[PDB]
């Protein structure tokens, strides 16, 4: 069997009306989820955001939903996401590499919507039943 | 919109 579950990935920002101490211009938010009515916790464990290394302690981990980045900052960037399976066997995880980009003043709110799809060949019994849960599909 | 300068 091949089974396949759609993934979305998305954020959203804003200017601050108040600039932090720092001056911070912006509030952000990233996320992986599931499309309407998929739970995708069923088949992960885990998803890692890897936050621009001027951030303290960059690496973000969410181990339940929702599977989200809140923050506040000055600039966009490139943004390493990682999405861990639970799976016994590989593939055991997938990178996807998000562009956080922020509104320039004036301009309107961002709300970015990304959709991805995977696709698991022969999976074991115990990861099918997961992944069908979550709303997969055998193709 | 500002970005985060790679070099």
């Amino acid at each position: 069997c091949t089974v396949q579950v759609r993934l979305e990935l998305g954020h959203r920002a804003q200017l601050r009306k108040k600039p932090t101490t720092e001056g911070f211009t912006h509030d952000w938010m990233v996320f992986v989820r599931g499309p309407e009515q998929c739970d995708i916790q069923h088949f992960v464990e885990k998803v890692v955001f890897w936050l621009h290394d001027s951030f303290p302690k960059p690496r973000r981990v969410c181990k339940e939903p929702p599977y989200k980045v809140e923050e506040s900052g000055y600039a966009g960037f490139i943004m390493p996401i990682e999405v861990h399976f639970k799976n016994k066997e590989e593939p055991r995880k997938v990178c996807f590499t998000y562009d956080l980009f922020l509104n320039l003043e004036g301009n309107p709110p961002v709300n970015h919507l990304r959709c991805e799809k995977l696709t698991f060949n022969n999976p074991t019994t115990e990861f099918r039943y997961k992944l069908l849960r979550a709303g997969g599909v055998m193709v | 919109a500002p970005r985060k300068q790679l070099a």
